RNA sequence: AAGGAACUUUGCAAUCUCACCCCGUAACUUCGGAAGAAGGGGUCCCCACGCUUCGCGUGGGGCGCAGUGAAUAGGCCCAG
RNA sequence: AUUCCUUGUCGGGUAAGUUCCGACCUGCACGAAAGGCGUAACGAUCUGGGCGCUGUCUCAACGAGGGACUCGGUGAAAUU
RNA sequence: GAUGUCGGCUCGUCGCAUCCUGGGGCUGAAGAAGGUCCCAAGGGUUGGGCUGUUCGCCCAUUAAAGCGGCACGCGAGCUGGGUUCAGAACGUCGUGAGACAGUUCGGUCUCUAUCCGCUACGGGCGCAGGAGAAUUGAGGGGAGUUGCUCCUAGUACGAGAGGACCGGAGUGAACGGACCGCUGGUCUCCCUGCUGUCGUACCAACGGCACAUGCAGGGUAGCUAUGUCCGGAACGGAUAACCGCUGAAAGCAUCUAAGCGGGAAGCCAGCCCCAAGAUGAGUUCUCCCACUGUUUAUCAGGUAAGACUCCCGGAAGACCACCGGGUUAAGAGGCCAGGCGUGCACGCAUAGCAAUGUGUUCAGCGGACUGGUGCUCAUCAGUCGAGGUCUUGACCA
């Protein structure tokens, strides 16, 4: 059949446990000097297409 | 180890004709929006081009032939941008980042000369 | 880089014409005749090293006949040979003299080359009946 | 004992006499005694000596602290060398002498994960009569029903290289001292631009 | 990993002079090596290795030259350090015509 | 690299060989065969001369490590 | 492709040959259309040897691509 | 309602009734070579030919080519030769269908590891303030083999032939570690050459495709062994068999009964590496320093020293982790110079009927190497991080 296989159902503590890790980190959010909307750092603010002067189009 | 230093993620043919792809696109349109790791590359590939046309003379410009197969974009590096950057010591090449995509989920980034 | 199952060009005239590596020894000659092995592994025979081996072709009418199970000195070897000054010396065939239970060969002379360390690796014998000692 | 810190520079050919040597060329650079270690105040004899120069904005302030109290210059690089107690600021000459053998030690290079047959020189398997274990693979990792665990110790894959590694009896070949530099006979572990350590043979012949 | 500010090439270079020999403008074509065969015992003896450079790898200290001869019947090759005490002078006998730098083809 | 079956149940696997032209070819035989036996040589470019073409032969000359220059492309033998 | 005793015995080939070839006859338990012996040619047949070549191997290395690893999207299974 | 069965390979570890090497006692031990028994398990214990073979026989060496255990160790590790499926044959048995003590050729070995176990690597929290760094070593792991030659010395011994112990030099083998300077290997586009065909209008020069490099020749960094460099130890302490000192019981004798010394490749220590989750959480140096909050929100919140986040990279790396740089900037790229590799560029001129050759040109081109240089991006920011519990004692204003 299907080789190696689990021996007993994994306890939804023992489940739980192992998704100890799982949990996503928030971006580290900046505020834009220009267009006041909230953006990435290294990027360009998506709101203004800024990052010193305007580069992207609106 | 791994100590090595260049870069590919397809075969080398395909390496080659991508750079090659993105060059011409880059200075055809003087800013292209690609992947950041495609852009990184693209950079030192595309900042020899220039300095390759920087010579001026008919080898200079076949050099260049052989990266560039678009008769007018030779032209335009040849005689347009490559006398533009007469004095620059190369570095015509600015990488932005712009963001995330949807499907992939990739950080896209501007590519401009 | 000589080894078990490595056949060899016969440098000398002792009517073996080519042999075949059967073990490669670590080579004594010293008061006596020549040495007990210093070890029973020892995988490559070099220039100056004692292999024992059997003999594939030789030629009608000669002191060596096939088949025979004799003791040679290696004279010549295509794996490179460094000398202590940093030069290198490399042959395009490798190459044994029989030799005797004594070290002194079988035959009354020496063909092609033969590598110094042969002298340094005291056969003064073999080293007199070479025409050049490279 | 007496010892010191360098950089491992490169290998290169060099004669004396009539035979060739390689030799590693070592910058073992001027080291500041930082902080001398008393039974009295530490319960062992040590020396804390310094490496390479940093600028002092890198520099935070509780190293400044440290340095500021032996009156140095910050470094960068801090090792301390048990039963060694000169008087100064520690340099090669006079240290060590032409011909003297010595103990180099650095960081080998690192191989990251590699599995049994580079990490141990195993023997894999047969490239032809049949596999699907075609080279490297360990073979049994134990036995069966009676420890029915797997030895502690087993030589497996794993991160090779990067370790602290040790070279007995180097030969001190050349001394070029105002230049700061050591020629050595041999390899010494860890790759060019590496932190190495020179000593006294650990147990001299 | 020690960040120094140095000049490994010249460091190099530094401890190499002294062990770096100039030697005729040759490439390949015929030359005539003198070796100096001092290990014969206590006795210093000469032999000369004529024959065709076949390469020419290296630079500094590190610099060698490949030269292939038949002698008394079988193929020879010696490979010289430029500055091997154990060199004497290389002279070139003859220079010849290549359309390559490593002529290794020859060895047929 | 050097070695060349030492691998192994077994050269299993994977190389070598590889097209066309010329020379050449064994025991044995039901005289058909065995035979593509085995083995060896040639092969590209230019010019001039000859002919039966799409092409070929002879001469001289040229270039490369290499000329079925890349792809398609028999490893062979002895004995049961 | 038959033999237990058996790796019979002697010779061949190998440095060394429980296999293989050849003799011998003591055929446990060959034998004449359940055909006996032989036979050129044919065989993806089976056995043994040789030349060639080789990463099968001493003894493995480097390099490439596709997985494996990482992110974003969708998301199974035997088992318990 | 299934514990896969011989041999091989791979991978080991363990017993000692020890094959070698180490120490001894007796010998029908002169010496050398042995015999035999005792102590001793640290390491070592070769490559082939035949056979499915384990075994065994042979070849050639060796210090030696040990015997056993681990489900006749190891198939969720590999093989599949042997044996025990279905085809087929021979011998034999059976009237037969079939059969074996047999013999012969053939014959599917199941991508995903849940727990324990094992190798690597992180996240968390603890270690009574928050931090940067240097560390002791409780403990643990690795390693541990051996020949040959010379000197002692042609001495001891021996009638001679021969020929040492003890001590002291060298030089291998195999194993291991590191390293890439050498010698080589590779180096999927760094350089050149070559074919067919298609394209860039044509010529000339180039590009694609012929592999996931079309093929060939070479090749830097890197990585690499077949290439180098080092290594097993010396000294010590306690022992083993064993050899002895002092010496009674037993007016002698006795190595033992009390005491003491010596004595092994083994034991502990020394060598190399990990190591304070050593919750028994150790030591040293240095820094910051006592901030704010209505009995309505009983500890949260600004902050310090310091770090993280993000960015650009790395002889670090699966991811994390680790090291470096981040404009007060040479971190990486580019650019400049150099090295190194390839081996003489395009264009033009000349020579020739042409193919081509010569010059211009040690040309030209150029991955990873060594510097330099502010041309490009390392912008701008955000997040987090102390104000130090109690009891006793001692010193103190
Ligand atoms: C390839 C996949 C295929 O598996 C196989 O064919 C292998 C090769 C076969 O092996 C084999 O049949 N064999 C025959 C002998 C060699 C090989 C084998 C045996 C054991 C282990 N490995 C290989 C099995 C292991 C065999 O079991 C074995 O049966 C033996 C009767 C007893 C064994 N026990 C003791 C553990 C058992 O594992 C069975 C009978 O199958 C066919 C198992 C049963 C459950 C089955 O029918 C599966 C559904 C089977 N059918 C399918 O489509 O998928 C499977 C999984
Ligand atoms: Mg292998
Ligand atoms: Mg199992
Ligand atoms: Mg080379
Ligand atoms: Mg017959
Ligand atoms: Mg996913
Ligand atoms: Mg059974
Ligand atoms: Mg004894
Ligand atoms: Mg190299
Ligand atoms: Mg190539
Ligand atoms: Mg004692
Ligand atoms: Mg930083
Ligand atoms: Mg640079």
């Amino acid at each position: 059949a299907k080789h190696p296989v689990p021996k007993k159902k994994t306890s939804k503590s023992k489940r739980d446990m192992r998704r100890s890790h799982h949990a996503l980190t928030a971006p580290n959010l900046t505020e834009c000097p220009q267009c006041h909307g909230k953006k990435l750092s290294h990027h360009i603010c998506p709101n203004c297409g800024y990052y010193d002067g305007r580069q992207v189009l609106a | 180890h791994g100590k090595a230093g260049r870069k590919l993620n397809r075969n080398s043919s395909a390496r080659v004709a991508l750079a090659r792809a993105q060059a011409t696109a880059l200075l055809r349109e003087g800013r292209i929006q690609t992947t950041l790791t495609k852009a990184k590359e693209l950079r030192p590939f595309v900042e020899q081009l220039i300095t390759t046309a920087k010579g001026g003379d008919l080898h200079s410009r076949r050099l260049v032939a052989q990266d560039i197969h678009d008769k007018d974009v030779v032209r335009k590096v040849m005689d347009e941008v490559a006398p533009k950057y007469a004095e620059r010591p190369g570095g015509y090449t600015r990488i932005l980042r712009v963001g995330t995509r949807r499907g992939d989920g990739v950080t896209m980034a501007l590519i401009e000369l | 880089m000589i080894m078990p199952q490595s056949r060899l060009d016969v440098a000398d005239n002792s009517g073996a014409r080519e042999i075949m590596c059967i073990r490669v020894l670590n080579s004594g000659i010293g008061g006596k005749g020549l040495t007990t092995g210093g070890g029973g592994n020892k995988r490559y025979a070099h220039v100056g090293d004692i292999i024992v081996a059997s003999v594939k072709d030789a030629a009608p009418r000669g002191a060596v006949k096939a088949g025979d199970v004799v003791k040679a000195v290696v004279v010549r070897t295509s794996h490179a040979i460094k000398r202590a000054d940093g030069s290198t010396i490399r042959f395009d065939r490798n190459a044994a003299v029989i030799i005797n239970n004594q070290g002194e060969p079988r035959g009354t002379r020496v063909f092609g080359p033969v590598a110094r360390e042969l002298r340094d690796r005291r056969f003064m014998k073999i080293v007199s009946l070479a025409p050049e000692v490279l | 004992m007496k010892g010191i810190l360098g950089t491992k520079i490169g290998m290169t050919q060099i004669w004396k006499n009539d035979r060739a040597i390689p030799v590693t060329v070592v910058l073992a650079g001027p080291c500041p005694i930082v902080q001398r270690k008393t039974a009295q105040t530490d319960g062992y004899e040590a020396v804390q000596i310094g490496y390479a120069p940093k600028a002092e904005r890198k520099v935070n302030k509780p190293m400044q602290g440290h340095f500021a109290k032996a009156g140095v210059a910050p470094t960068r690089i801090l090792r301390e060398f048990r039963g060694f107690a000169p008087d100064g600021d520690s340099v090669n000459v006079d240290i060590f002498a032409e011909g003297e053998k010595i103990d180099a030690t650095g960081t080998s290079k690192g191989k990251g994960t590699q599995g049994v047959m580079k990490r141990w020189n195993f023997a894999g398997g047969p490239a032809s009569h049949g596999s699907k274990k075609w080279h490297r693979r360990p073979g049994s990792i134990g036995q069966r029903k009676t420890p029915g665990r797997v030895y502690k110790g087993k030589r497996m894959a794993g991160h090779m290289g990067m370790e602290r590694v040790t070279v007995q009896n180097l030969e001190v070949v050349e001394i070029r001292a105002g230049e700061n530099l050591i020629l050595v006979k041999g390899a010494i572990p860890g790759a060019n631009g590496g932190l190495v350590v020179l000593r006294s043979a650990a147990k001299a012949s | 990993q020690t960040h120094i500010k140095i000049n490994r090439g010249e460091l190099l270079r530094g401890i190499e002079q002294d062990h770096t020999r100039q030697l005729p403008d040759f490439r390949p074509g015929d030359t005539v090596r003198v070796d100096t065969k001092v290990r014969e015992g206590n006795r210093t003896r000469s032999q000369a290795f004529e024959g065709v450079v076949i390469a020419i790898n290296g630079s500094g200290s590190r610099k060698s030259f490949t030269v292939r001869k038949i002698s008394f019947g079988e193929g020879v090759e010696r490979v010289f350090p430029f500055a091997s005490p154990l060199v004497n002078q290389v002279t070139i006998v003859e220079r010849g015509k290549v359309r390559r730098a490593k002529l290794y083809y020859l060895r047929e």
